[PDB]
This record gives structure tokens, C-alpha cells and sequence, in this order.
């Protein structure tokens, strides 16, 4: 058995400026096995409301996944996605960068 | 072949009237 | 994976898909079907063992059968005591005789 | 002669022997067999017929089974076959003639010479 | 749309080798399916061929494929290989919802090799039940047709082939029978041609009492009465040997 | 293995009938119904997908015939007013996903008549070899006939010493017509057996055949002199035959006779030995 | 209960059937109701007996139900499989007709014996 | 639509 | 252009609870249009797009039955693999199973896939002319020799040259306002001082449809293979498409760099450059 | 053609047992009636 | 080729198995598993002889396999086709056995008596 670590990311579905609703994704692609564990931080706190897609894999057998929420930039906030995997020794937590 | 018992029931019965005339003949004649 | 016997009208066929070879027993008759002995009638009482081989995903292993049939066209019942009473009776008419011919001795 | 009735004693003759077997249409394992009531044997279920011996001995009487059901109707079995039946032919009373009147003719002769 | 499957009716030689075949042109074939249909019951599923280029192959019958039509090979028939062999084809849809398309058969008759012909005609023994009279003609070339009489109270049966695996003996039969005085069936197949040198047999009877007696056996009860009569055989001369002493003694 | 019931069917001019489907060994997603008359080739009656409604033919006439796909392993044709004209020959075959291969069931045969007064069981005989026959050609052929029937539902047999036979019988493949021209018409049927001579002379030997009748219900309203024609079975029997030679009975009747006649010439030797015996010991006492 | 009674005359046999005194009687053989008002001398029905003339082993033979009027044959609790042979003129052998036998012939041999030695004693 | 065919396991 | 429909199954055994748990998803080019879960409540085939919801009762009918079967030869399979590869029972493993087919500009048949994996790595292909198998290590010559025997290669083959592409022709012609759309890239580059000396020149492309974008930079046409960072495309949620490339240049050479976007919904490639 | 226990073999023999009695004793009988 | 042993006694028959004297065996019947259940009266079975009394021909008869324990019971090559005709108190006995004893019994009654015409001619 072949074990591969997942890489993420975290962004907006639209381009990002205060005061209005928008969506927040992170995305997690290229792992194996199937079992991911994902959360989405606002202030270093869960988000109850999450949903997410199908698996899915691609040409290789590395599955796929998308995790979103809806959510209203600010400025004085912050907000992060958590992945943990069979292959990670600690946790990986991303922060969402605005230009990025 | 000849396998109808007729023929030999009718042999052994007159053989046997036959024998037993020729053995009383013969032992009154011995005797 | 047995080589079939077929008892057909009176008599007793092996069957198999290639030359029948006689191991023991009955010769047999074939019937100018080489996949087919006969071994006659059944009441005969016919005993014997073949070995044939097979054509089907059976490809290369032998068979052996051993045909054996009792009907004994001689067998007869006999209670024990009928057979006592037969020799009882013939032990007193052997005895009789041998008291006649006593008695005609003197 | 329908199985609704309690009618399940059929017989199952004409065999390459002599023998004359009984059945009947009770589905159960193990099958008791009655001939006038009494118990007479029961089957297995290998054993799905009962036997009668050849049928030169005049099987004759009642009988029936039982197996989950109540006793099987009774059935009637009669056979005569003339295993001892004599024609009465020209050529039986012949023969039967010549042998008395040969015997009694020899008997005769035996007891005239021992005449005093 | 145009499935045409040809010839119409075969028929063949026992030990030759043939081959139907079904021609189709459709813009589909998700399949094609090969049946046989006995006079009286369901079709029996013989092939199917998924794509073009492949053949199956049973014990004897074998299929192929092609971009054009299929070809069904029958190698060394017997006379049981004798049915209707039907073609259909599954054209594509998406759903498969749309019905086959049906060929119209083939029918194929397989006659015996009969080896020495003996043509004849026997009338059978009544049956003391019924007033019919009947005979029976028997062992012809298989190359002979059996036409119907013109006769209306005369009934005859088509030709048919019996097979005897106690004796491997393959022939042909046919039966006339008919209610009426003066039927003696020296006339009844006068309407088809009969072969030549056609055996009539005697009115007389013969016996071949050998062959009677080949056939005899026994059992329990006539070897115990033989047993009986051969004592009581010895029982009545020992007796009559002491009567006789008596007699002797005393005279 | 799909397996249609009832496989004979015969009803008076104005009632229905119903006949099943039951798929066995899969799951059958498709069930179609076909029809075949005498002597012509197979057209499709219906198709039922799913659990969807059926899909009928041009000429079909949906109020006439009508399927139900109940479950997935069940369809169920039913003519509603039976008519003459419908006495055909239903099949019914079935797959399991779209792109298998279909498996039909056994047919069912549907006879319809107008009256119930033209249902007739048939008389079987039997005919024993010529013994030309068997000295020409040391076999012996006998031959089964059933006449008179109507409809043509039946199946003939051979039975040797209560055994079914399979070798060396020949039948024909279908009943054909007394009277070939007119309607109403009964039907005849005909079979033989061929044996070795051996065989047949042998009167230990009991050949029979018999004909199994598909007819009338249990259930049928019957106003008629004659028996009800139901389902039923009519058989012919023979022996074996020797008719010149010497058999087994002839040595009984001769070991019956020879024995009763030594019996008889036994007990008067005895009957002899007796008087001769007290004589002898009574000319000895008086010495 | 009471079976049935079988009587046998040279090729004749009659049947009696105990059961349901007073009614009337009808007979199956087979399935096949016989001794009716049919075209047939080989088969009587009276009261209580059934006659069939020249019994024939291969197709008269089986099983036999009686039952009264207006009742099913699956009703009748009795059913009676036979299965003969008759013959015109066939003597049957059993212990007592050998017996009769060896009795009779041993009495008229003992008394020709007897008058043929009284015979013999007195010519000589 | 799903293959409509004969299931196959390995 | 060309058009593709893709199914993809996944089984995965849980040694300790209930049965495995079995996804089957299917796709129409970059647009999933129908999903199967085992555990949802459901238990049925569900729909993912507008244009899919026409189809008739019958139809999810047959969709939900086939893939129930899907899942039982799975864990089958399953069950076997563990066998033919000697592992315990207590372990946790996963078979992926893919097959479709592509379609040309006049929708005629192109090419057709059938691929199964065992944990991750290659078990056993169809190959590219759709008649022999392809088996990797020694394990798979069974199968491969079981498969080769029964012809299995044509039953499939059967499926993928013809109900596939009416399949795929009836969902094109169904879905025209959607499926056959094309977006054109919504492209703008920014601008970010690290710490005081170089810079990072980041070009983006957004809200494009279908997937398929290529992104390039270049400096007075020499061709930047290295010392730029693009990321993966990732899905936007509604159907579009992101992704963005960036390179870090020395302060005032700005104007000497620029960045090429090639999408299919563009008549002619871009050419970006800063202000 | 199977005989069993009704070969004529046997009342053949007893027949031919007893003709061989038969003769024998004829023959002495013979023999002391021509030597007197 | 080493045979069965196969022998007839009234009502009873008993299969001994050739060539398999050093292991345990087991007796198949129409691809039934037969004997060796501690139950079925009828039917016993010991270190190599299967005893199958109450024989019936038409029920019992057919074929029979001997295979030793811990082998699958179809590589077996050697089958027994079984079809006998039993009877009660019935035994087998050919003409020569007839024969001899009337021939034994012929003499022993002539020697019987010449030995008492012997013994009582000179008294
Ligand atoms: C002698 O040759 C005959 C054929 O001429 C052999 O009979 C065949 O035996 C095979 C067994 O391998 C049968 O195949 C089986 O068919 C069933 C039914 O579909 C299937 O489920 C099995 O998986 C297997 O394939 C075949 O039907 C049978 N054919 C006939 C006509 O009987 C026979 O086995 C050969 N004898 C020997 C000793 O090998
Ligand atoms: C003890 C001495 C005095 C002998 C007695 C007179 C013999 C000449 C008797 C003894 C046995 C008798 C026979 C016993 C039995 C028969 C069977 C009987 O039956 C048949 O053989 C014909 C019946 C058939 O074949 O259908 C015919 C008369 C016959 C030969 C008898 C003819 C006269 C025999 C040979
Ligand atoms: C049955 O098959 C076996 C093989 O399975 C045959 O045995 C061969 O006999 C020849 C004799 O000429 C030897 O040369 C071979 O070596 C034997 N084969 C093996 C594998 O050892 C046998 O001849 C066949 N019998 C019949 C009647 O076909
Ligand atoms: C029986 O009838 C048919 C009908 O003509 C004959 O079969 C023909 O045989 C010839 C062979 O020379 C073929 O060319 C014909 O095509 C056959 N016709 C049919 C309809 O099959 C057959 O010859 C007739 N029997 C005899 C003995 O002549
Ligand atoms: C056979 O009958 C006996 C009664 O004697 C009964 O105990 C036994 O259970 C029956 N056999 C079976 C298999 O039930
Ligand atoms: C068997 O008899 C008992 C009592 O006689 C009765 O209660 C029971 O119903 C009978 N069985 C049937 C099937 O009628
Ligand atoms: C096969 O069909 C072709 C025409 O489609 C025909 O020419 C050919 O004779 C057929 N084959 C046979 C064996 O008849
Ligand atoms: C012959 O039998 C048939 C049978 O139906 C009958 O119709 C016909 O009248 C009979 N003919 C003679 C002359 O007996
Ligand atoms: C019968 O056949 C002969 C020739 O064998 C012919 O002369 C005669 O006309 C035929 N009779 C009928 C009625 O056809
Ligand atoms: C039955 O009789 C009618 C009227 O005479 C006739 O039209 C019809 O053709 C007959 N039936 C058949 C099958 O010939």
C-alpha cells in the first residue's frame, strides 16, 4: 500500500471585499487513503455549517476533495482550514491570505 | 437341446417297470 | 467422474468417450461402436473390471469400474426346518430298507 | 383413487421379479406401516416402498400407513395367480390313466402270487 | 429492419458438414443471438455474439461474426439435430427500449445413414380390442417419399426414424392402417413409389424353435419343485425296493 | 430457468384465462410475450420493462389482453373474452439488464371451443409383431395407437416392466387430423417400438404404453350422458409371446403334473408296504 | 370393517360389497363406473354382486371401488386391488384337494386289493 | 447510464 | 471539440463495522451530473444537474439497481483480493474502478476506457484498441486469464463503442445550454513588494469554462520554465474555474515581464503586462 | 438360456443310474440262467 | 488391480476395501455420504467392511466409492456398480452340488446295506 500526503488550499469563490457574503472554500487534492479529516477555523474556532462534495480520484487513484462555507469577509478577522491524515504527524492548519 | 422332461419321465418309468420285473425274476431264480 | 453403465433392454453396457480396455472379467462383445462393450444379459450375472479414459475436462486420468450383478438364476429357499424334515425322512426310509433287508435275511 | 380422501395405499407392481411393493403419497420421514391395525414396521427415509415378497404367494389383506396425518385409509390387496392351477387337457388324464391302471395292475400281480 | 437468414430448409446426410447463416444490416447490434425451437416448445438459447470478429463453439455447433452477417457451423450432424434455427439481433438505443428483430428460421432435417437397405411390409397382429386392421412398412433407402393415400378411410403416417442403442440400429418406418373388409395392405402404399425387390411375406407362419429357446429363464420356485420332484423321485424307489424284498421273502 | 403455468389450457367461448410468468434465477428486469400459431413463425404480443406499464404491438388490441408486472420475478398474461380464434401457442421469455440475452419457458398451449360437448378422451390400442417379421429380421416392432381425442394435448409413453423406456421408440412430432378438411375434426397419434427378438419372446416381459389427457377441469358444468372428459390416463398392455415352442410355463404345468403323479404312486407304495409288512410279522408270529 | 368377497367359477367372478345395506350400489373400476345399463353381457350388476364374464388378466384387472348412490368415489372407504388369472378348466392344487386325493385313491386301491386276495384265496 | 451487461469479479 | 463521459467507483473495507462503504460518481466533462452514496439515507441514484431531471422513473430505476449490483461485485472483489495478495482480515483496503468514453466533433466514436486499481496502484487495463488485456504483476494473470476465457473484453467492448455514445449524444443534445457553453477567462495581474528590493507579479484567470488553461510567462519572449509558481486549477463551487501564476522579479523591470492566458473560449491568447 | 437348477442333466442321470442297475442285473441274470 | 470384496449372506452384505489397509476409509453411495453415522441400524461400518443389511435391490443398488479420510471424494478412480438380488433363507447352490450329494447318498445307502445283508446272512 502506497500512502500519499494531501495538498491544500485556501481561498474564495469571489474575488474578496468587506461587507458582503462570499464563500469559502479549501480544497484538498492528490492524498491516499480516503480518510481525511477537514474543519474550517474562524478565529481559531470550528464552523458547524460545512458541507462538501463526492470523492472522487483522479488519472493516478488520488482522491479529490472541496469543503465551503458562506461567510462575510471583515477586516479584523481571520479564518483557516484544519487537515489532518493518516500520513501527517501533526495537523496542518492554513491561513486564507486575501491576495492569494 | 430336448429339454421337455416328457421324454425323460417316460424313459425312467419304463426302465424302472423294466429293473424291478428283471430283479424279481432274478432273485426268485437265485434263490 | 464414473464410467456410466447403462442397463438397456436385457442386457449390460459400459460407456465411454474412447476404447474400452478389458482389465478383467467378462470379455464382452462390442458392438462395432468401439465406445461400447457389451456384457451380455444380466440374469448371466455378469462381473468383471475395466479402465477406460475420458475426452472431456477429464483429459488424462485413467477410470477404473467394477461391474457386479447377483440375480443367481440358482438360488433356492430352504426353511431349516424343511431341510430337517427332508432328512428325517430320508434317515427312516434308509432305516426302513435296512429292517427289510434284516428280515429278509432270515 | 385421489390423494383427498385420505387415499395414499397405492401399489407398484410389475417389476422384472416377482416382488410387490406398497406406497404411499405421506411426505413425513419416518412412515409407520399398519396390515390389520397391528404394526407391521416403519421406513426411513431411504426406504420410500414397502415390500409384499413375489406375488406367486397370494399377498392378500389390509393395510395402510401413518406418518404426520392420521392412519391412511385402509386398501385391499387380492391376488390369484394359478401358480398350482392344472389344465385339464386330453393328454394330463391320459397319462394320469396309464400310470393308475399300471399300478393298480402291478399291485395286483404282486399280491396274487402271495395268495397263500 | 433486414435480417435475412437463408436457405429456407436444409437437408443432409448423416456424418457431413454444413452451415447456416443470417445476413443483417442495422446501425446498431448491441448483440446477436442464436436459438433453436423444437416443433412444440420454447426456443433453447444456443449463442450470443457481442461484437464482430469473435466465434463460439459448443460440443459441435459453432458461430461466428462478421462486419456483414454470421455464420452458424454444423460439423458431422446427427438425425437429433433437427429443429428450427432462429437469428435475432438487438439494435443499439439508448434505454434499449427497442424490440429485436426476428429471422424467419431454417428448417433442418438430418437423414440416417441406413447402411444395407431391407425394404418391407408386415401386417401386424389386431389387438382383439379393435376392429382396425394395420401394417407396417419398414427399412427402406431413406431417400423415399411416403405419400399420402388417396383413399379417405386409409390413414398412413409420415416416414421416422427409430434408433436402437442395444443393437446401434438406425431405421426408417411407416404405419397404414384403416377400418374396411377387404384391406389387405399388399395395396394400401400402392399411391407412393415403393422401392424394387420389396419383401411380401407369406400368409403361412414359420417357427425357429432355437431362437424360442434362447430366450428362456427361470427362478426360485421352478428349482424348488425340481428339487421336490427328485425326492420324492428317490423316496418312492426306496420304497418300491422294500416292497419288492417283502415280496420276495414272503413268496 | 423461466417456467410458465398453467402448460395446457382448455376453456368455453367467453371466460378468461390467466396465464404466469415466474422468472427464477435472476432478477428479471424485461418480460416479454409472444405468440406463435400453427405452422408460422414467432410475433412479439408485448414487452413490460421495469415497473413501468407494458408496450403493446399494432395488432394487439390492448382491451383483449392485458399484463401485469407485479413483482420483478413475475408477469401475468390475461385474455379477457376468450375467442375461438385465440387458440394458439403463448411463450414468454425474460433477461435481466438490458444487454443480456433472453430465456424463454416451455410454452403454454391454449385450445378455445364454443361447447364443451367436443371433448373426447382418446382409445389407445396396441398392435403385437408379425412373427414374419421376426423370422425374417430377428427383431419385433409394436406399435401404439390413439385415436379420437380433441384437443391434441397429450403426451404418450413407453413403460417396460414399469420402467419408462427411452431407446428404441419413435413417435410422431405432432397429432394430425382425422379428417384433414373439416373443422371439429379429432386427432390421431402413433408410435413404435422396436425390441430384439429375444426380448420380446419372453413371456416374463410386460410392455405397456400410455397417454396422458389434458382436458376438462375439476370445476366444468357437465349436462351430458357420457363421462366427463378430464384429465386422465389411458394405457395398453401385452406379454410376452412364444407362440410355438417350449417356455417356462409349459415346464411348470409338466413339474406341477409329474409331481402331483409321484405323490399319488408314493402314497400307494406305502399304502402296499404296510399290508405286506403286518403280514409278514403275523406268518412269523404264528411259527 | 368388512373387506369385500371374492367368488371364482371357471372364468367368472363376482364381487360382493357388505357395505351400505339398503342402497343401491354402483361400481368403479379405474375410475371408470362399469356394470351400468350398458351394452355388455360380460358384466352384470344386481343388488349386491358384480359378475365379469371371461375375466381378462391385462386390462380387467386393478382397483375396484363400490359406492351407494348420490355419493363420490372419494367418499367410499375401501378400495380393493386385484389382480387375476382365470382359466376355463384349470384345477387348483392346494393341501386339501391332495389330501381328498391321496385319500380317495388310497381306499378304492385298498379295496380292489382286498377283493382281488380274497379272490386269489379262494381259487387257491 | 451505467454498463448493462454481465457483472464480472475479479 | 471533443466530449467525454466518465464513471468512477470506489469501495472501501471497514474490517471492524458494517459493510464497505461504496461512492460511484458520474461526469460529462468537468460537470458531475449524478452521484450514488451507500451511506445516505437514500439508497438511491440521485441527480447533481437542471438537465438531468427529465429522465423518467424507469430510468432511476435501472441506474439504482445496476449500481447496487456494482457495489456487491465489488466487495466480492474485495473479499478475493484479500485472498490472492495473503493479508490479514483485521487491515483496511480500497478498489477504484473507471471506465467511459470519448466522442469527436461530429460525435462519433473515439476512444473508451476500463481501468481497476487495488490500493492505490494498477491491478488490471483494457487497452487502447479495446481487445487484450494489460495486467501488471502476477496476481493479476489469473484474472486476466478467468477474463480471457469467457470474453469479457467484448462484453465491455459492446458497451463502450455504442450505449456509451448514445448516452453521451442524448445528454449533450439534453443539457445544450449548459454542457456546450465556453467561458472566456476573466484575466488581471497584481502587484506585491516583498520586503524592499524584489517584487511578486501575480497574473490570475477566473470564472473560465471548461477546465483545460494555459498560463505563461515570459520576459522580451524568453520563455520563464522556472523561478514562476502556479498552482493547481481548482473549482470556484458553481461550475468555474481558478488559477493564477506568479514570479518574483527585481524592483523597475516590471514592463520586461508579461503573462500569457490560452483558454478554448479565446479567439486569440492574451498577453498581459503590468498597467 | 439359463437353466438354474432345471439342467435334464439330473433326471437324466438318476435315469442312467438306474439303467446301469438294470442292466448289470439283467445281465447276471442272464448269465446264471445260461450257466445252469 | 486389487478388487472389492463383496459377499452375500440372507438379507446382509458386506464390502471390503482392497488396497487401502493402513488408514481410515469412508464408503460413498450415489454421492450420498453413507455408514459411519453411529445411527441407521441397517447400516454399519468398521476398519475396512461396510455391512448394509435389509438390503432392497431396487433402492440400495448402484454405485459405491471407497475413499480414504482427508481426501476429497472425487479423486477416487476406482467405483463399485452394485445390482443383486437378495432373498430371505435363500442360498446359492449349483448343479453339482445336487449332484454329488444324491451320488453320496445312493452310495452310502448301498453300502449301508450290504453291510447288514452281511451282518445278517450268517446269523
Ligand atoms: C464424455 O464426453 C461427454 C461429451 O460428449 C461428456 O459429457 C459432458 O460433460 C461435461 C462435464 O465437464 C458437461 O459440462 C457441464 O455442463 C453443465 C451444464 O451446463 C455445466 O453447468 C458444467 O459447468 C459443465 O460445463 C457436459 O454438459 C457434458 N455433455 C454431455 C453431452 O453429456 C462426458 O463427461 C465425457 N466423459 C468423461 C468420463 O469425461
Ligand atoms: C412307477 C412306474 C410304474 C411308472 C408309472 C408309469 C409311467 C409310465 C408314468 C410315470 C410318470 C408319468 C408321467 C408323469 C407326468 C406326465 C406329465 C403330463 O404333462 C405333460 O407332459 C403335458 C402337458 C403340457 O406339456 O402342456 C403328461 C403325462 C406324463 C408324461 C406322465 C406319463 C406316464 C408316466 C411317464
Ligand atoms: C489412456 O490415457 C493414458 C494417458 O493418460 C495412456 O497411457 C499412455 O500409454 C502409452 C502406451 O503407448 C505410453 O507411451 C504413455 O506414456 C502413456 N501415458 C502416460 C501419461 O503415461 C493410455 O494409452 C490411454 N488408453 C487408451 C485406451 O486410450
Ligand atoms: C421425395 O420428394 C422430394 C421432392 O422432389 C425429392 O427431393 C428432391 O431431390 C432432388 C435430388 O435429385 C433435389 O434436386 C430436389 O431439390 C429435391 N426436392 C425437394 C423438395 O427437396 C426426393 O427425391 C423424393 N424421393 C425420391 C426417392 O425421389
Ligand atoms: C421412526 O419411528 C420412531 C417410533 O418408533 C420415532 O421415535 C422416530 O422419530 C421415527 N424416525 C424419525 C426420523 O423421526
Ligand atoms: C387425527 O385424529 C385426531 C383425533 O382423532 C383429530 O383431532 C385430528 O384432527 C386428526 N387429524 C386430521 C388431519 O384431521
Ligand atoms: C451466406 O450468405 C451469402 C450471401 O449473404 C451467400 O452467398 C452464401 O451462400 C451463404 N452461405 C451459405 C453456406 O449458404
Ligand atoms: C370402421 O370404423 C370407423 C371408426 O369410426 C367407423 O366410423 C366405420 O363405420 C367402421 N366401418 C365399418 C365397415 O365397420
Ligand atoms: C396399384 O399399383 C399397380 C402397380 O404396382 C397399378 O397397376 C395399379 O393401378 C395400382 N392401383 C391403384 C388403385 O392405384
Ligand atoms: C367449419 O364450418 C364452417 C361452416 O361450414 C366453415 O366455414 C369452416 O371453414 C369450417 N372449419 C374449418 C376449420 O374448415
Amino acid at each position: 500500500m502506497i500512502q500519499r500526503t494531501p495538498k491544500i488550499q485556501v481561498y474564495s469563490r469571489h474575488p474578496a471585499e468587506n461587507g458582503k457574503s462570499n464563500f469559502l472554500n479549501c480544497y484538498v487534492s492528490g492524498f491516499h487513503p480516503s480518510d481525511i479529516e477537514v474543519d474550517l477555523l474562524k478565529n481559531g474556532e470550528r464552523i458547524e455549517k460545512v458541507e462538501h462534495s463526492d470523492l472522487s480520484f483522479s488519472k493516478d487513484w488520488s482522491f479529490y476533495l472541496l469543503y465551503y462555507t458562506e461567510f462575510t469577509p471583515t477586516e479584523k478577522d481571520e479564518y483557516a482550514c484544519r487537515v489532518n491524515h493518516v500520513t501527517l504527524s501533526q495537523p496542518k492548519i492554513v491561513k486564507w491570505d486575501r491576495d492569494m | 437341446g430336448l429339454l421337455d422332461p416328457k421324454l425323460c419321465y417316460l424313459l425312467d418309468g419304463i426302465l424302472f417297470i423294466y429293473g424291478v420285473i428283471l430283479t424279481a425274476l432274478f432273485l426268485r431264480v437265485k434263490f | 467422474f464414473k464410467i456410466p453403465i447403462e442397463e438397456l433392454e436385457d442386457r449390460v453396457f459400459v460407456n465411454c468417450n474412447t476404447s474400452i480396455t478389458w482389465v478383467e472379467g467378462t470379455v464382452g462383445t462390442l458392438l462395432s461402436d468401439i465406445t461400447r462393450l457389451d456384457l451380455g444379459k444380466r440374469i448371466l450375472d455378469p462381473r468383471g473390471i475395466y479402465r477406460c479414459n475420458g475426452t472431456d475436462i477429464y483429459k488424462d486420468k485413467e477410470s477404473t469400474v467394477q461391474v457386479h450383478y447377483r440375480m443367481c438364476q440358482s438360488c433356492v429357499e430352504l426353511d431349516p426346518a424343511t431341510v430337517a424334515g427332508i432328512i428325517v425322512t430320508d434317515v427312516i426310509a434308509t432305516l426302513l430298507l435296512a429292517l427289510g433287508v434284516f428280515c429278509f435275511a432270515g | 383413487q385421489s390423494i383427498k380422501g385420505n387415499h395414499l395405499v397405492k401399489v407398484y407392481d410389475y417389476q422384472e421379479d416377482g416382488s410387490v411393493l406398497l406406497t404411499c403419497d405421506a411426505e413425513a420421514k419416518n412412515i409407520t406401516w399398519f396390515k390389520d391395525g397391528k404394526m407391521i414396521g416403519f421406513l426411513t427415509e431411504d426406504k420410500k416402498k414397502w415390500n409384499l415378497g413375489s406375488n406367486a404367494k397370494d399377498p392378500r389383506g389390509m393395510y395402510q400407513c401413518k406418518g404426520s396425518q392420521n392412519k391412511s385409509k385402509p386398501l385391499q390387496v387380492y391376488y390369484r395367480m394359478c401358480q398350482n392351477c392344472i389344465e385339464l387337457n386330453a393328454a394330463t388324464i391320459s397319462g394320469f390313466l396309464f400310470a393308475e391302471i399300471v399300478s393298480i395292475f402291478v399291485l395286483a400281480v404282486g399280491v396274487y402270487f402271495i395268495a397263500g | 429492419d433486414q435480417v435475412t437468414q437463408s436457405p429456407e430448409a436444409l437437408r443432409l446426410q448423416e456424418g457431413e458438414s454444413s452451415s447456416l447463416n443470417c445476413s443483417y444490416t442495422v446501425s446498431g447490434l448491441r448483440g446477436l443471438f442464436w436459438y433453436r425451437q423444437d416443433p412444440g416448445k420454447g426456443p433453447e438459447f444456443l449463442f450470443t455474439l457481442y461484437s464482430a470478429g469473435e466465434e463460439k463453439e459448443k460440443e459441435r455447433l459453432k458461430a461466428t461474426l462478421t462486419k456483414k452477417e454470421s455464420f452458424l457451423h454444423i460439423t458431422a450432424p446427427k438425425p437429433e439435430d433437427s429443429a428450427t434455427y432462429l437469428c435475432a439481433v438487438q439494435p443499439l438505443n439508448a434505454g434499449n427500449n427497442r424490440k429485436l428483430i426476428w429471422g424467419l428460421g431454417t428448417s433442418l432435417a438430418v437423414n440416417p445413414n441406413i447402411q444395407n437397405p431391407d425394404p418391407a411390409v408386415y401386417q401386424l397382429r389386431d389387438s382383439k380390442s379393435s376392429d382396425k386392421s394395420v401394417c407396417l412398412f419398414t427399412d427402406f433407402d431413406s431417400q423415399t417419399n411416403v405419400s399420402q393415400s388417396k383413399d379417405s378411410d386409409v390413414y398412413i403416417t409420415d416416414k421416422t426414424v427409430l434408433d436402437m442403442r442395444s443393437m446401434d440400429f438406425k431405421s426408417n418406418s411407416a404405419v397404414a392402417w384403416s377400418n374396411k373388409s377387404d384391406f389387405a395392405c399388399a395395396n394400401a402404399f400402392n399411391n407412393s413409389i415403393i422401392p424394387e425387390d420389396t419383401f411380401f411375406p407369406s400368409p403361412e407362419s414359420s417357427c425357429d424353435v432355437k431362437l424360442v429357446e434362447k430366450s428362456f429363464e427361470t427362478d426360485t420356485n421352478l428349482n424348488f419343485q425340481n428339487l421336490s420332484v427328485i425326492g420324492f423321485r428317490i423316496l418312492l424307489l426306496k420304497v418300491a425296493g422294500f416292497n419288492l424284498l417283502m415280496t420276495l421273502r414272503l413268496w | 430457468v423461466v417456467s410458465q403455468h398453467p402448460s395446457w389450457v382448455i376453456c368455453k367461448s367467453g371466460t378468461s384465462v390467466k396465464i404466469e410468468c415466474r422468472s427464477l434465477d435472476f432478477q428479471a428486469t424485461t418480460m416479454f410475450w409472444y405468440r406463435q400459431f400453427p405452422k408460422q413463425s414467432l410475433m412479439l404480443m408485448a414487452t413490460s420493462n421495469e415497473g413501468s406499464k407494458a408496450t403493446y404491438e399494432q395488432g394487439v388490441e390492448k382491451d383483449k389482453f392485458l399484463i401485469n408486472h407485479a413483482s420483478l420475478t413475475l408477469s401475468t398474461l390475461t385474455v379477457t373474452s376468450a375467442h375461438p380464434e385465440d387458440s394458439s401457442f403463448y411463450i414468454c421469455s425474460a433477461r435481466e439488464w438490458g444487454g443480456t440475452e433472453a430465456f424463454f419457458g416451455q410454452g403454454t398451449r391454449l385450445t378455445v371451443v364454443e361447447d364443451l360437448n367436443k371433448v373426447f378422451p382418446p382409445e389407445v390400442a396396441v398392435f403385437e409383431p408379425s412373427e414374419a417379421e421376426i423370422s425374417h429380421t430377428q427383431k419385433a416392432t409394436l406399435v401404439c395407437l390413439a385415436t379420437g381425442f380433441f384437443p391434441d394435448h397429450v403426451e404418450l409413453s413407453w413403460w417396460v416392466n414399469g420402467k419408462e423406456v427411452h431407446s428404441g421408440v419413435s413417435t410422431d412430432p405432432q397429432p394430425l387430423k382425422e379428417q384433414p378438411a373439416l373443422n371439429d375434426s379429432r386427432y390421431c397419434l402413433s408410435s413404435r417400438l422396436r425390441v430384439s427378438a429375444t426380448f420380446w419372446q419372453n413371456p416374463r416381459n410386460h410392455f405397456r404404453c400410455q397417454v396422458q389427457f389434458y382436458g376438462l377441469s375439476e370445476n366444468d358444468e357437465w349436462t351430458q350422458d357420457r363421462a366427463k372428459p378430464v384429465t386422465q390416463i389411458v394405457s395398453a398392455e401385452a406379454w410376452g409371446r412364444a407362440d410355438c415352442g417350449f417356455t417356462s410355463v409349459s415346464y411348470q404345468q409338466g413339474v406341477l403334473s409329474a409331481t402331483i403323479l409321484y405323490e399319488i404312486l408314493l402314497g400307494k407304495a406305502t399304502l402296499y408296504a404296510v399290508l405286506v409288512s403286518a403280514l409278514v410279522l403275523m406268518a412269523m408270529v404264528k411259527r | 370393517q368388512t373387506p369385500y368377497k371374492v367368488s371364482i367359477s371357471g372364468t367368472t367372478v363376482i364381487l360382493t360389497c357388505p357395505q351400505y345395506p339398503g342402497s343401491e350400489i354402483l361400481w368403479q373400476h379405474n375410475d371408470k363406473n362399469i356394470g351400468g345399463d350398458e351394452d355388455d353381457k360380460n358384466i352384470g350388476s344386481d343388488e349386491d354382486h358384480l359378475s365379469l364374464k371371461e375375466f381378462s388378466e391385462l386390462e380387467q384387472s386393478g382397483y375396484y371401488v363400490c359406492y351407494p348412490r348420490g355419493s363420490k368415489p372419494e367418499d367410499a372407504n375401501f378400495y380393493l386391488y386385484l389382480r387375476a388369472r382365470v382359466c376355463e378348466n384349470c384345477m387348483e392344487m392346494d393341501v386339501m384337494s391332495v389330501a381328498t386325493i391321496v385319500i380317495v385313491d388310497i381306499c378304492i386301491t385298498g379295496g380292489l386289493l382286498l377283493l382281488v386276495y380274497y379272490w386269489s384265496k379262494n381259487r387257491k | 447510464g451505467v454498463y448493462d451487461g454481465r457483472e464480472h469479479t475479479v | 471539440g471533443s466530449h467525454s463521459m466518465r464513471y468512477f467507483f470506489t469501495s472501501v473495507s471497514r474490517p471492524g463495522r458494517g459493510e464497505p462503504r461504496f461512492i460511484a460518481v458520474g461526469y460529462v466533462d468537468d460537470t458531475q451530473f449524478v452521484r450514488f452514496d451507500s451511506d445516505a439515507a437514500s439508497q438511491r441514484m440521485e441527480p447533481r444537474a437542471p438537465w438531468i431531471e427529465q429522465e423518467g422513473p424507469e430510468y432511476w430505476d435501472g441506474e439504482t439497481r445496476k449500481v447496487k449490483a456494482h457495489s456487491q461485485t465489488h466487495r466480492v472483489d474485495l473479499g478475493t483480493l484479500r485472498g490472492y495478495y495473503n493479508q490479514s482480515e483485521a487491515g483496511s483496503h480500497t478498489v477504484q474502478r473507471m471506465y467511459g468514453c470519448d466522442v469527436g466533433s461530429d460525435w462519433r466514436f473515439l476512444r473508451g476506457y476500463h481501468q481497476y486499481a487495488y490500493d492505490g496502484k494498477d491491478y488490471i487495463a483494457l487497452k487502447e484498441d479495446l481487445r487484450s488485456w494489460t495486467a501488471a504483476d502476477m496476481a493479476a494473470q489469473t484474472t486476466k486469464h478467468k477474463w480471457e476465457a469467457a470474453h469479457v473484453a467484448e462484453q465491455l467492448r459492446a458497451y463502450l463503442e455504442g450505449t456509451c455514445v448514445e448516452w453521451l449524444r442524448r445528454y449533450l443534445e439534453n443539457g445544450k445550454e449548459t454542457l456546450q457553453r465556453t467561458d472566456a477567462p476573466k484575466t488581471h495581474m497584481t502587484h506585491h513588494a516583498v520586503s524592499d528590493h524584489e517584487a511578486t507579479l501575480r497574473c490570475w484567470a477566473l470564472s473560465f469554462y471548461p477546465a483545460e488553461i494555459t498560463l505563461t510567462w515570459q520576459r522580451d519572449g524568453e520563455d520563464q520554465t522556472q523561478d514562476t509558481e502556479l498552482v493547481e486549477t481548482r473549482p470556484a463551487g458553481d461550475g468555474t474555474f481558478q488559477k493564477w501564476a506568479a514570479v518574483v522579479v527585481p524592483s523597475g523591470q516590471e514592463q520586461r515581464y508579461t503573462c500569457h492566458v490560452q483558454h478554448e473560449g479565446l479567439p486569440k491568447p492574451l498577453t498581459l503586462r503590468w498597467e
